[PDB]
RNA sequence: GGAUGUGUCGUCGCAUAGACAGCCAGGAGGUUGGCUUAGAAGCAGCCACCCUUCAAAGAGUGCGUAAUAGCUCACUGGUC
């Protein structure tokens, strides 16, 4: 959800995802495919979603974090005044990055999760399953 | 009051006379005797006594009715066999006591109309299977 | 595997599926491309401790390990490759992948196996003789316990490169 | 978001040990497994998936019942 600290306000631009494509911490892992920007909730959304699916216990990692503070001016104001005074947080993913993952589950059982999830989502996403040692 | 004949199975407590949740409308709605099965059945659980002994009824028609008479299940002797008149809450998170190999012996002794197994190894695994998703755990095994 | 040309120059191979790759002695160095589909399924059976024979179309075969993999992040496939050129009695450092064997005694009260680190680099075999998995046992395993790097059982001529008091394969309660 | 539209590649699987479909039959004994419950007996919720007979039959999938009983699938045999 929201960072603890900060500096306030900030801005927007895009070009694909730095770093990181690869599986680590787990055996399943959701990837993005747009450029999107994405919301706690949304998260929150997808966090929720896959804890009720798996039940107890399996194993989930929201590598995705909203530290980007964006803004929304006051219900009909002319332009100008100001900025407007953070609405809402997003995390900027860009393609590829991977949102989700887990571990401790069946295939089946992370397939499901997933849609689920992706279902919630902005955009549209892939699953896939490791091999990325580009290091651990 | 008719000729539709069916072959039911049920389950009843032995030493016990049953009211509106067993019996009732469960089989006498096939064409059956039920002053007549408070004093034929509730009479040969004076033989092996304090257990839930299975039954099978069949109904002809008219008054008719035939039934057999099988074995207590030792889960009234297994609970008893440690302290606990209930069944573990889990098999493999809150275990329950430990029978022998001998009381293992009479439960392929009476039970020897029933599994259609064969020899003693056979006839012993087989409801020493009953006893593991039950609780308990057991005596003995190979070696030793 | 029998990739053929080299040229600093990819056209001739792009789309004809194709990877860009680079093997080199440490003393000897050469660039060349490999059929995707090859090295797919290759890579994919002997991965990054593969050890496979590598005969250039102009006669000399040589055999390789596999040094480091470079993907398409959007399209995730591969489109370059980093190949060492094995040498005979002492290689470099192999990273290899932790398993696990046998219903753990954790899984079965509350919790469950995680391999905290899937991947690990030992220094050294003699290189012909590469460990290409590394079974670890847990059965002994409850909830709570940690797996350090040192208690791992390394074939013979083989050291560890990790602080072999790290945690690795460890059993995770529930919740 | 969805879809046995149609072209093109790739993966994997099953098959001359007879398969996908179709058609006959079995679908099992412990055992209402334990827990919960006013009752839960494959099938409202919490833990485990063990033996018996065999060419084959899994504490089992959907419908079903207040709960039974009942219909059918996962496996095998014939048929081709």
């Amino acid at each position: 959800k929201r960072t603890k600290f900060r500096k306030q306000f900030r801005g927007r631009m895009t070009g694909d995802a730095k770093g990181g494509d690869y599986v680590a911490f787990g055996d399943y892992g959701l990837i993005a495919m747009e450029p999107a920007w994405i919301k706690s909730n949304q998260i929150e959304a997808c966090r929720i979603v896959m804890s009720r699916h798996f039940r107890r216990g399996g194993k989930i990692y929201i590598r995705i974090f909203p530290d980007k503070p964006v803004t929304k001016k006051p219900a009909e104001t002319r332009m100008g005044k100001g900025k407007g005074a953070v609405e809402y947080w997003v995390s900027v993913v860009k393609p590829g990055r991977v949102m989700f993952e887990v571990a401790g589950v069946t295939e089946e059982q992370a397939k499901e999760a997933f849609r689920l999830a992706g279902h919630k989502l902005p955009i549209q996403t892939k699953m896939v399953k490791r091999e990325v040692y580009d290091e651990a | 009051m008719r000729r539709v004949a069916g072959i039911v199975k049920l389950q009843l407590p032995a030493g016990k006379a049953t009211p509106a949740p067993p019996v009732g409308p469960a089989l006498g709605q096939y064409g059956a005797n039920i002053m007549e099965f408070t004093k034929a059945f509730n009479a040969q659980t004076a033989d092996k006594g304090d257990a839930i002994i299975p039954v099978e009824i069949t109904i002809y028609a008219d008054r008719s009715f035939t039934f057999i008479t099988k074995t207590p299940p030792m889960s009234y002797l297994i609970r008893k066999a440690a302290g606990i008149g209930k069944g573990s809450s889990t098999p493999n998170k809150a275990k329950v006591g430990k029978l022998n190999w001998d009381q293992v012996l009479e439960i392929a002794k009476t039970k020897m109309p029933d599994l259609n197994a064969g020899s003693v190894e056979a006839a012993a695994n087989t409801v020493a299977g009953t006893a593991r998703s039950m609780g308990v755990t057991v005596e003995g095994g190979p070696n030793a | 595997m029998e990739l053929t040309a080299k040229p600093r120059t990819p056209k001739q191979k792009l789309d004809e599926s194709m990877i860009a790759a680079v093997a080199y002695n440490k003393e000897n160095n050469v660039s060349f491309a490999l059929d995707r589909k090859a090295f797919d399924r290759a890579f994919r059976q002997q991965s990054t401790t593969g050890l496979f024979d590598i005969t250039v179309e102009g006669g000399e075969t040589f055999p390789a390990l596999v040094k480091a993999v470079q993907m398409d992040k959007r399209k995730r496939a591969p489109i370059h490759v980093d190949f060492y050129m094995v040498t005979y009695g002492e290689p470099v450092e192999v990273s290899v992948p932790v398993h696990t064997t046998g219903r753990s005694q954790g899984e079965v009260q509350g919790g469950l196996v995680d391999i905290v680190v899937h991947n690990l680099q030992i220094v050294a075999p003699g290189p012909r003789r590469i460990p290409q998995e590394l079974v670890v046992d847990v059965t002994k395993m409850n909830i709570g316990d940690h797996i350090t790097a040192g208690d791992i059982k390394l074939p013979e001529g083989c050291t560890l490169a990790a602080d072999p008091e790290l945690t690795v394969v460890s059993v995770l309660p529930p919740r």
